[PDB]
This record gives C-alpha cells, sequence and structure tokens, in this order.
RNA sequence: UCACCCUCGA
DNA sequence: TGCATCCGTGAGTCGAGGGTG
DNA sequence: TTGTGGGAGCTGTCACGGATGCA
C-alpha cells in the first residue's frame, strides 16, 4: 500500500524487521546520557 | 523535557513555600484546599470539619497575609 | 604563457610545451544550451541554423506538437496549442531569495479551438502557470533557495543484445531488451532449453511465433525467414497453437487477467500498445539507434518514430542469427549489420537527460493529464459556451512543476562552499534516480571507469563513499550532443599532418578511429618524429602503429580530466586515490577573509572562476564611473551605463561567507569580459581556495604523528586561515489552541540585565554580541494552564491573575554558538506578507562568527594530503631558517612516501622557486636543462606567479635547475640549497637541527570541517517521545549511540554495571534518569535501574501483532508491568506544607 | 521532534 | 511424484547538514 | 444522480535454502 509519493507504508512488522526496527535499532544498543564526541588530535604529552 | 528539568520541576520553591509557613496553619490549610486543590467553599467546610464562616474567614484572612507576605510576583 | 583570451587577467607563466589548439568551452553550457532549448531562446535557434539542424523546434514546442491536436471521441471538436510565450520575470534573483519565494516568468500558450459541426474556430491565449527560470549562474530559486538540476545517467532507447552464461548448464544463452523513450518494454530471451519467447510486461515467457502470427504472419511465411534457424523451428514444433485470430486472442489474455478473451479487443490492444503512436514513445534518439544498429532504414527515413514490423523481425533474427554470431547479417532490407552483443556502460549506449529533458518529461505528464481534463470538459459543458480557457485546467501541470523542483532526486541543494564546489555540482553526472537504475542495482562494474569515459567523464572525480562511481564530473572539453550523448573533440590527421580541423566525436564514431595521444613529438610542420606512438584501441585496448592511420589526436591533455581535478599541479605524480581526494577536497575549502591566488597552480584558476559565476565580470567595453563597495557603475563607449552591485557578506547554504570586493579603481578602462571584482575564493580573477604556507617536512616532537599538523601561531595573529562563517536563526510566532503566540520582550521572570539586548520588540539589536544562551528573539506562548503548577496555580487564585497566562517559548542561541548579530529580516501579519496558515510573525536574524585557526580544524593540500592540526606553536618555537623566518606548518615526513602523492614535494620546491625568484645564466647559456620548455620561464622576480598544466608541467630537469638560481634573500643568502633542503634551528633550545630540511612554499586549504562545529556535549537533554531514548544530533542536543558493537565490546570486557548504566538508567529508565540526576545533585549513591520503555514498547508492538506476551514471575503468573500514579503526590503535598 | 530522500565526513 | 522453479532473506559502524510529505 | 470512458513505472543485484506447484 503506497502513500502519496508511492512510499511503502511501515507496517507493524516493518517495526520489528531489520537494523532499524526496535530489537536492533531500539533494543540492542540505544543512545545514551552524559556523553559527547569532538575531532581527534594526537598529544604526544600525555601518559598512557 | 531532559531529566534535569523533570529533576528540578520536583523541588519546591522554597519562597512560595517560605510565605506559606508563615500562614498560620489554620489558614494556610484553607488556602490550600479552596485555591490550590480548588475545592468548592461547603466542601472545604466539609474537610475541615469547621463551619462555612470559619473557612471563609480563615480563607479570605490567610489570602491577605499572604498577599502581605509576597512581593515577588515573578519579579 | 600569457593567456591573453581574458582581458586583465593576471600574468601567470607557464611551463606548458604544448599549444592548446582549442579552449576550453563555457562551463556551464550544459545546463544553458539545455535550458534554452528547453524555452527556444534565439540564442538558441541561432545555435541550430549553424547546427544544420534546420527543422528548430522547442521543447514547449515539442510537447505542444505531440499534444496537439486534442480531439474529442466524437471527432466533432479538436484543441490544438500552438504557440508557447514567456512574460518578464516576476522577481529578481535577490528578492526571491529573501522572501523564500521561486524566480519564474508566467508562461502563456495559443490554444485554437474548432468546432467541426458548426466549422467555428476560437483562438485564445491561455495562461499555463509560473514557470521556474534558470538563473545566469545556471541554477534555480525554489521556495527561496538555490538548487540544482544534476544530469542524469540514463541508457538511451533501442535494441540491446546480451550474453547470459551461467544457466544450469555452461551454455551460452543470449537475451535482447526493446527498451522504448516510453511504453511498454519489450523482452526476447531464450531458455535452457532451446526455444525462443516473448516476455511483455513482466509477463510468462509465451513463445515468439505467437507474435509473429499475432503481426499477421503465416507459418509458410515465418518458417522461410527463419529457416536458417533449427531452434525457431524447435519452438514452433513446440508451440501450442498455430494461427492468427487465436495468437491475437491469447497475446490478449496473457496481457489481461480476470476478463474474458476477445479478439477485437486483442487486436485493438495489441495494435494499440507499440505501433500507436500515443501510448509508445520510440524517441528520436530511440529510432536513430535502432536504425544504425538494425540498418534497416538507412535513407533518412525519420519521418515517423515507432516501432517497424520490419525491425520486430529484424531484432527477432538479430537475436536467433547471435547464437550462431556471423559478423554480417543482412534484414530483408537491412544492410550488412554486424552482429554483436551490447555493452550497457558503453557512452555511446548511455545517454545523459540534462535539466531541460527532464522538466520537459515532468511537464509532459502534467499536460497529459490536463489533456484529460479537457476531454473530461468537452463532454459535459454546453456547446456554444465552452472556450479554450474552459477546458484547460493547469492545475496538474503547475503540480508536477512543483513536485518535480521540490521532491525530485536530480533536483538537489546546490553546494556552494567556494566557486568550485558549485561550479563542478552544476556539470556532475548522477546515475541515480528515477528512470534509471535504484540504488540496490548498482553494481561493481556500474561504477568502475570505462574506456568510453575518456574526455567525457572525469576519472578521477568521484565520490569516495557509498556514491562512488555514481557521481561524475564532466570533463573540461566535452559537451552534450542534442541526442543525449557525450562528445570529445580530437583533431583530424590527414596525410600524418595535425591541422586546426577539430572535430567533436561521440563514443560510437570514435571506436571507429585510432587516436592519438595528447603527448606526441611533432615536427615543425606537424608529424610524427618518433616510429610508433601509443593509441588508444577501438577496443580501448594500448597499442602501437605508425603515423600514417593515426585517424585523430587529442585537442589537448586535461582533456580526460574535470574542473576540479585539472587544478591539480603535479597530477600525473599522485595516484588516483590521493588525486581523487584532492580534487574532491578542493571544493570542500571554506573561503579567507582575503583570498590568495597561490603561487605554484594550473591554467583552471582564472577560467574556473569566471566561469563558476561568483566573480564580477563586465558585460561590453568601458571604463569606470564610480567605484564604491556597495557597487560599480561603468561608462560603455556606447554611453550607456552599467551597474554592478556586490555581494557584500551573504551567507551561502553552508554557512560560507560570499563576500565580493571591487578590483578596479575610478576610470579604469575596462575590455569586455574583464573581471572588475573578486568573488569570495578568487584573487583578480582566479581561484585560490587557501593560502601559499612556508612548510617544512619533519617529525616535530611528535606532534605531527600520524597525519596530524602543527601550525605558526601567526596563522592567527594575522588572520592568514581566519573565516567568516553565518548562521540563520528563524523563528516564528503563530496561533495555537490557546490563542496565539506574541514576539514581545515581555518575557515572565527574567532580569532586566539579560534583555539589556534586546529592543522594544523583543528582538536583539543588531550589532551586540552573543553567547550561548542569549535571547535572539523573545516570544510567548499562551499556557494552557493543565500543566500549570500548584504553588503558581496559587498565585492566579489568590492574587486574580486574569489577562496573562503565558510561558517562555523565547528563540535562544545554540550551545557552542557565538557571533555579532549582522541582521535581523522580519515578516508580519499584521503587514501584507505571504506566511502560512496560522502563522502571525516571522523573524530570521543572522549572525555571523570570525572563526580563526584553530586545534582540530582540518586542513589539506590538492594532492589529497589531508589533516587536523594537533598543536599551534608561538613563533618562537617554530623551527625558523637561517634569516630568523619561522616556518609557518611542519608536515610529518612519514606521510609523504607512501601514500604516492609526491606532487606535493615538486610542489613545494616550485614554490620555493617562485617565492625567492630564479635568473638562470644565458652567457653562452641555453644550458640544455632549460632548453627544452622555458621559453621566458628564464628569470623571474620573487613572489611570482606560475602554472603547471596537468600532463605538461614543469619536468623533474627544469625544477632541479631552477633549485640552483633561486635568488638570495636581502642579505645575500641562499637560503635553501639546489636539494631544495635547508638549515633549520629549533627555536626551543636553539640548537640547530642535525640534517638538512626540506623547506618550501605550498598551497594550504582550510577545509569546512571544524572543531567549533563538531565538539558536542550532552549531559541530559531532549528524548524522542515514543522510544523514551535521547535523540540524535548536534542540532537536536542528542546524545551518543551506544550501538550494538559497542555493547559486543563492553560484554568482552565482562563490564556488566557499566553496560547496564549506559543501556537503563542513560537512555530509556524514565523513573531511573530523574532519580540518578537527583542523587548526584544531592550527594548520594546512584540506585539500581529499572526496566527500559522501549522494552515495554516492543511489548505493546506484539500484541498489536496478536501475539499474546506476558512477563512471568519466578514461579508466579504474568507480572504488572505499569505503575499507579499515587507514588508522586506524598513528596509534592509534603513540599506543600501538609 | 516522525518518516522519507539527497549530499557529505572516518 | 520427481524435479525445476519461484519465493523469501540477507547484505558494516558511527557522525553532519539540507529539503519535502 | 446519463449517451464519453483500458493506469505509472520499472530490472542494470547476487547468493543461498527452502517450500510451491507444474506436468
Amino acid at each position: 500500500v503506497t502513500g502519496p509519493g508511492n512510499r511503502p507504508l511501515k507496517s507493524l512488522s516493518d517495526l520489528l524487521k531489520g537494523k532499524q526496527g526496535r530489537f536492533r535499532q531500539n533494543l540492542l544498543g540505544k543512545r545514551v546520557d552524559y556523553s559527547g564526541r569532538s575531532v581527534i588530535v594526537v598529544g604526544p604529552q600525555l601518559k598512557l | 523535557r531532559s531529566a534535569e528539568v523533570e529533576a528540578l520541576e520536583a523541588l519546591p520553591d522554597t519562597e512560595i513555600k517560605e510565605a506559606l509557613q508563615a500562614l498560620p496553619e489554620e489558614f494556610r490549610m484553607a488556602v490550600y484546599y479552596a485555591d490550590v486543590e480548588g475545592f468548592p467553599y461547603k466542601e472545604i467546610a466539609e474537610i475541615m470539619d469547621t463551619p462555612i464562616g470559619t473557612v471563609m474567614s480563615r480563607l479570605h484572612r490567610g489570602r491577605r497575609q499572604l498577599r502581605g507576605l509576597l512581593a515577588d510576583v515573578a519579579r | 604563457s600569457s593567456n591573453n583570451s581574458v582581458p586583465g587577467a593576471p600574468n601567470r607563466v607557464s611551463f606548458a610545451k604544448l599549444r592548446e589548439p582549442l579552449e576550453v568551452p563555457g562551463l556551464l553550457d550544459v545546463q544553458t544550451d539545455s535550458f534554452e532549448w528547453l524555452i527556444g531562446s534565439p540564442r538558441w535557434r541561432e545555435s541550430a541554423a549553424e547546427r544544420g539542424d534546420v527543422n528548430p523546434v522547442g521543447g514547449l514546442e515539442e510537447v505542444l506538437y505531440e499534444l496537439s491536436p486534442i480531439e474529442d471521441f466524437s471527432g466533432s471538436m479538436s484543441l490544438s496549442f500552438s504557440d508557447p510565450r514567456f512574460d518578464d520575470v516576476k522577481a529578481p534573483v535577490d528578492e526571491c531569495k529573501d522572501k523564500d519565494m521561486t524566480y519564474a516568468a508566467p508562461l502563456f500558450v495559443t490554444a485554437e479551438f474548432i468546432n467541426n459541426n458548426t466549422g467555428e474556430i476560437k483562438s485564445q491565449t491561455v495562461f499555463m502557470g509560473d514557470f521556474p527560470m534558470m538563473t545566469e549562474k545556471g541554477t534555480f530559486i525554489i521556495n527561496g533557495t538555490e538548487r540544482v538540476v544534476v544530469s542524469q545517467l540514463v541508457r538511451s532507447p533501442g535494441v540491446y543484445f546480451d550474453e547470459t552464461i551461467d544457466k544450469s548448464t555452461d551454455k551460452t544463452l543470449h537475451s535482447v531488451k526493446v527498451i522504448p523513450s516510453r511504453g511498454a518494454w519489450l523482452e526476447f530471451d531464450v531458455d535452457k532449453r532451446d526455444t525462443v519467447g516473448v516476455r511483455i510486461d513482466r509477463k510468462r515467457r509465451q513463445p515468439v511465433t505467437v507474435l509473429l502470427k499475432a503481426l499477421g504472419w503465416t507459418s509458410e511465411q515465418i518458417v522461410e525467414r527463419f529457416g536458417f534457424s533449427e531452434i525457431m523451428r524447435s519452438t514452433l514444433e513446440k508451440d501450442n497453437t498455430v494461427g492468427t485470430d487465436e495468437a491475437l486472442l491469447d497475446i490478449y489474455r496473457k496481457l489481461r487477467p480476470g476478463e474474458p478473451p476477445t479478439k477485437e479487443s486483442a487486436q485493438t490492444l495489441l495494435e494499440n500498445l507499440f505501433f500507436k503512436e500515443k501510448r509508445y514513445d520510440l524517441a528520436r534518439v530511440g529510432r536513430y539507434k535502432v536504425n544504425k544498429k538494425l540498418g534497416l532504414h538507412v535513407g533518412e527515413p525519420i519521418t515517423s518514430s515507432t516501432l517497424t514490423e520490419e525491425d520486430v523481425v529484424a531484432t527477432i533474427e538479430y537475436l536467433v542469427r547471435l547464437h550462431e554470431g556471423q559478423t554480417t547479417m543482412t534484414v530483408p532490407g537491412g544492410v550488412e549489420v554486424p552482429v554483436e552483443t551490447d555493452d550497457i556502460d558503453h557512452f555511446g549506449n548511455r545517454r545523459l537527460r540534462t535539466v531541460g529533458e527532464l522538466i520537459q518529461n515532468q511537464i509532459r505528464v502534467g499536460m497529459s493529464r490536463m489533456e484529460r481534463v479537457v476531454r473530461e470538459r468537452m463532454t459535459t459543458q454546453d456547446v456554444e459556451a465552452i472556450t479554450p480557457q474552459t477546458l484547460i485546467n493547469i492545475r496538474p501541470v503547475v503540480a508536477a512543476i512543483k513536485e518535480f523542483f521540490g521532491t525530485s532526486q536530480l533536483s538537489q541543494f546546490m553546494d556552494q562552499n567556494n566557486p568550485l564546489s558549485g561550479l563542478t555540482h552544476k556539470r556532475r553526472l548522477s546515475a541515480l534516480g528515477p528512470g534509471g537504475l535504484s540504488r540496490e542495482r548498482a553494481g561493481l562494474e556500474v561504477r568502475d571507469v570505462h574506456p568510453s569515459h575518456y574526455g567525457r567523464m572525469c576519472p578521477i572525480e568521484t565520490p569516495e563513499g557509498p556514491n562512488i562511481g555514481l557521481i561524475g564530473s564532466l570533463s573540461v572539453y566535452a559537451r552534450v550532443n542534442p541526442f543525449g550523448f557525450i562528445e570529445t573533440p580530437y583533431r583530424k590527421v590527414v596525410d600524418g599532418v595535425v591541422s586546426d580541423e577539430i572535430v567533436y566525436l561521440t563514443a560510437d564514431e570514435e571506436d571507429r578511429h585510432v587516436v592519438a595521444q595528447a603527448n606526441s613529438p611533432i615536427d615543425a610542420d606537424g608529424r610524427f618524429v618518433e616510429p610508433r606512438v601509443l593509441v588508444r584501441r577501438k577496443a580501448g585496448e594500448v597499442e602501437y602503429v605508425p603515423s600514417s592511420e593515426v585517424d585523430y589526436m587529442d585537442v589537448s591533455p586535461r582533456q580526460m580530466v574535470s574542473v576540479a581535478t585539472a587544478m591539480i599541479p603535479f597530477l600525473e605524480h599522485d595516484d588516483a586515490n590521493r588525486a581523487l581526494m584532492g580534487a574532491n577536497m578542493q571544493r570542500q575549502a571554506v573561503p579567507l577573509v582575503r583570498s590568495e591566488a597561490p603561487l605554484v597552480g594550473t591554467g583552471m584558476e582564472l577560467r574556473a572562476a569566471i566561469d563558476a559565476g561568483d566573480v564580477v565580470v563586465a558585460e561590453e567595453s568601458g571604463v569606470i564611473e564610480e567605484v564604491s563597495a556597495d557597487y560599480i557603475t561603468v561608462m560603455h563607449d556606447n554611453g550607456t551605463r552599467r551597474t554592478y552591485r556586490m555581494r557584500k557578506f551573504a551567507r551561502s547554504n553552508h554557512g560560507t561567507c560570499a563576500n565580493q570586493c571591487p578590483i578596479v579603481d575610478a576610470g579604469d578602462r575596462v575590455e569586455a569580459g574583464q573581471v572588475i571584482a573578486d568573488g569570495p575564493c578568487t584573487d583578480d580573477g582566479e581561484m585560490a581556495l587557501g593560502k601559499n604556507l612556508l612548510v617544512a617536512i619533519m617529525p616535530w616532537e611528535g606532534h605531527n604523528y600520524e597525519d596530524a599538523i602543527i601550525l605558526s601561531n601567526r596563522l592567527v595573529e594575522e588572520d592568514v586561515l581566519t573565516s567568516i562563517h553565518i548562521e540563520e536563526h528563524e523563528i516564528d510566532a503563530r496561533d495555537t489552541k490557546l490563542g496565539a503566540e506574541e514576539i514581545t520582550r515581555d518575557i515572565p521572570n527574567i532580569s532586566d540585565e539579560v534583555l539589556a539586548d534586546l529592543d522594544e520588540r523583543g528582538i536583539v539589536r543588531i550589532g551586540a554580541e552573543v553567547r550561548d544562551g542569549d535571547i535572539l528573539v523573545g516570544k510567548v506562548t499562551p499556557k494552557g494552564e493543565t500543566e500549570l503548577t500548584p504553588e503558581e496555580r496559587l498565585l492566579r487564585a489568590i492574587f486574580g491573575e486574569k489577562a496573562r497566562e503565558v510561558r517562555d517559548t523565547s528563540l535562544k542561541v545554540p550551545h557552542g554558538e557565538s557571533g555579532k548579530v549582522i541582521g535581523i529580516r522580519v515578516f508580519s501579519r499584521e503587514d501584507e506578507d505571504e506566511l502560512p496558515a496560522g502563522v502571525n510573525e516571522l523573524v530570521r536574524v543572522y549572525v555571523a562568527q570570525k572563526r580563526k585557526i584553530s586545534d582540530g580544524d582540518k586542513l589539506a593540500g590538492r594532492h589529497g594530503n589531508k589533516g587536523v592540526i594537533g598543536k599551534i606553536l608561538p613563533v618562537e618555537d617554530m623551527p625558523f631558517l637561517a634569516d630568523g623566518t619561522p616556518v609557518d606548518i611542519i608536515l610529518n615526513t612519514h606521510g609523504v612516501p607512501r601514500r604516492m602523492n609526491i606532487g606535493q614535494i615538486l610542489e613545494t620546491h616550485l614554490g620555493w622557486c617562485a617565492h625567492s625568484g630564479w635568473k638562470v645564466d644565458a652567457a653562452k647559456g641555453v644550458p640544455d636543462w632549460a632548453a627544452r620548455l622555458p621559453d621566458e620561464l628564464l628569470e623571474a622576480q620573487p613572489n611570482a606567479i606560475v602554472s603547471t598544466p596537468v600532463f605538461d608541467g614543469a619536468q623533474e630537469a627544469e625544477l632541479q635547475g631552477l633549485l640552483s638560481c633561486t635568488l638570495p634573500n636581502r642579505d645575500g643568502d641562499v637560503l635553501v640549497d639546489a636539494d631544495g633542503k635547508a638549515m633549520l634551528f629549533d627555536g626551543r633550545s636553539g640548537e640547530p637541527f642535525p640534517y638538512p630540511v626540506t623547506v618550501g612554499y605550498m598551497y594550504i586549504m582550510k577545509l569546512h570541517h571544524l572543531v567549533d562545529d563538531k565538539i558536542h556535549a550532552r549531559s541530559t537533554g531532549p528524548y524522542s517521545m515514543i522510544t523514551q531514548q535521547p535523540l540524535g544530533g548536534k542540532a537536536q542536543f542528542g546524545g551518543q549511540r551506544f550501538g550494538e558493537m559497542e555493547c559486543w565490546a563492553m560484554q568482552a570486557y565482562g563490564a556488566a554495571y557499566t553496560l547496564q548504566e549506559l543501556l537503563t538508567i542513560k537512555s530509556d529508565d524514565t523513573v531511573g534518569r530523574v532519580k540518578v540526576y537527583e542523587a548526584i545533585v544531592k550527594g548520594e549513591n546512584i540506585p539500581e535501574p529499572g526496566i527500559p520503555e522501549s522494552f515495554k514498547v516492543l511489548l505493546k508492538e506484539l500484541q498489536s501483532l496478536c501475539l499474546n506476551v506476558e512477563v512471568l514471575s519466578s514461579d508466579g503468573a504474568a507480572i504488572e508491568l505499569r505503575e499507579g500514579e499515587d507514588e508522586d503526590l506524598e513528596r509534592a503535598a509534603a513540599n506543600l506544607g501538609i
């Protein structure tokens, strides 16, 4: 069943299936609090 | 609405708190039930075991004393 | 040398050893030619006469001729569109981009209606719609955003044969597809068992004899033509039915499911699908392809473009004879056709639809829907009341054009970091899109460089990621055929001499001839001195052949190269990986506050800059009358004024600032075509994507280890790599269910100090400096009072607050972002402005920031040498030359040799030679090394500009020679020896470094990847309302996804509590998140995790699938998974002092 | 915030 | 009622920005 | 609730195990 634009509607099964389904995307791994990211530059000054 | 906002929303104002603590407990409970919880006056009289006159007198007197207690008005 | 074809262009002395017989065409012609064809502009008119295609017919004119006439089912009344015409543009480009409009012009047609019954004629002029128009820069403006239509790579119509080996058995089965420009496909295949069948519209393969007898052929007639083929005889022996009308009826039942078969409707549908010009469009390109492939009609019969029964006979005979594979084949009327399978990736069989054809293909669909509406009107309406105005409904055409320019994959957000990015974006060729192959259909074999891409598509410039091989830049000298093919110029070689006659060749015409190379020895008259030269074979395989057999020769080196790739000096010294990275990284460079043209370059900077469109050029020869920072007014010899307004601090699509600065003074005499004012990355007319830096090639204390980069602090203090970054903020006040929002300075519970930078409107004031969290636009929103605070309802009930119950929705500055408010524009519903429904006011605040170079910022050269800045040392710590000049950038040595980009080293050597200048000694001179190329490159003043054209750049001997005659400095010292190296002093201890280090001048670009953009941090933030996990993205203040493989790693460590904490109390535990924040705030221990809410969502999703899921106790039954609401009341009533 | 698509980054 | 054929499943991770439905 | 009237795109993907379904 195609909505306007002929894209297939996400069904109740599509919510579970795939790497973007509940299991893969929302259960096996998730986004967390107290987390950041940035570009890494070398520091030779540091201890291991 | 983060967990930070949700955790700070739980804490009291500690300004309206103090002003209410200054009110007489008899008038404080009256202004609480009739204003915070918004009971009808007869039902507030039923809850406090006191007649209608006592309830409404404590109500308006505590209203006035609280009005005199706080001038912040959200600044 | 001079490159004097462009007036006023700076003198860049060229090492080129070969003359350029042909000049780079208009780099945007791929776009302007297409659109001027679509319209029919007089520029396109004149062009056609020259082309010899005397019959000139525009694209809109073509759609009109295909649509006209529109006949009713009775044939009593017809409606024919005749003439397309364009009224002037509605609004200028700047106004369109400001008001979020579409740059468009009204489209009119002459719709003539004729009633045959009463024999009356009614002409008219009908308004079709507001047609989006292409700019002079080759772009479009859609809803206020600039966009480009990428030329799509699609297979041309025709018949295509392929040899499918790898059936169940090792047996070659040959297949053929007849693919039109529009209609139903045709497919002929052969099976594992020997048969021939027609697979029509994905239906089951019926024997081809069914179609043969359905077109009127009889067994005695078809057995004759295919008699030499026993496979056809075997298929007729295995035939199910033999007859004409029953073949029609069986073709019918194959086309028709669930409905009764009939012979009359069989004939009608079978004749309507293919030979009728309505439902079947055989392209003119398609008719040409099939008439060249099958040779049936070569006597110029282009009168009709449709399948001929002879071409289907020819296709079937070709298919069956291809199993034998005899070279010469003759159709009953055909001409000595060679029998061979077709290459799908060859650029003779793979055309491109430019912007004009894509717009035409959307217009065609819209107009066909309008024709349906016309036919519907022709019945219900009262005759003698209709007009061509009442029959035409232009809604579907407008919807089609809007849908195209908004949602089409080929309409792409214009990429403008610098002029070069937009220039190549307009010349990109994309293989993905509607009508072409999908993304899952893209195999390794379509992405590889095809030998037909030589001189047509650049093999170096292509994405590194998943789009590799799917997006490619058009070559420099290539142009698009009217049929949609890509042609490349060559030089006609007669009697072994090379003339100035240039012949453009397509991939088809090219393989018949053997092409020489651009690098070739030439007699002073013109002839090959070498015995056998290397050439590209028809097969494309390289070989050797004498000079009398060479038909054509390359017009120039870089013929195969795109614009961005041909700007890499010493490209031939770099591997295709790093050359690809350099070409792709040039167009990622930001503009700098002032642009410095590269000391060492190619000849492409000037031309690429002026064709890119971000530079101001004089349209007519004249003298400057006035020059201001705002505009430049020139007075022609005509006496006519012409003025050019300067784009000043205008934000580009990607945030890079696009300033324009005049390069001329009042009273200067400018010739037509000269550069009047520079753009963002242009310098005196040439592309300048970076700066010329003093580079030292040596490992320095590990701060440049593993591709990092060490910078001199000068580049901060002197603003060498400083760039201006503008960003737009937008906020609108609208109507909610509780009322309307208001943009006002009146913000409840807010200090006067933070509001100090706001005017009376609540909008920030121009010129103020904004910090993270500063209010840009004050906006209040009516509060529903359902979430109103109990302690606040105390206030509202005791003090009797009546009028205003609102909350603060004001726009604030995002994290990590700060700058100076440049401009503010505002639209009000109280005034006359077009705003979406419910939206009262809409205000945009522009904020610019001056970003110095910094740790983490990304620098890269033209040779694919990238890196971030590990450390910026003070000017004293930097190793300095003998005269005390500290080097600007230290590039690690270990990165050069393995990556096969040594063009950077030669660039460094020639850059020092150009910085210090040189004087080659010429007393009994003309030394054998300098004799070959150098013409007046003998001496050059310091900081000269020179060019090394790709594949014609300075040879190694000449660079080694220049390294010796380097002019000394002001003190008479030669600081860089003939090895290109120099003695450096450690600026920290003071001792000189023991060995000489290569120093020189390298062109370094600041790519658009900066720490100010990429740094992100989140302790707590917004969550998605469905799964309750933290959001994602820096814009949304999201968290980092701890993915599946990260959990694998965490488990491999055996760290259970870390994995649980990451997955429960940090992400999905609704009661655990606030518990953790509260516990840390009060300095207590962290509590025990709960249940992930997304698991509850999973259980509900399974229950919605009719799966009864229940969580069982240890020994008990199902456990209640939700919580009662009475847990939260105790602490609230206590905080209110019960 | 939801879903697509596009172009990018390692 | 033995076997070809057609159908369903699968095809790396993590980031950024834009547009439109 | 008249008299008229046959869709848009695709496929230029590959490998593998199993149930379907044909003859």
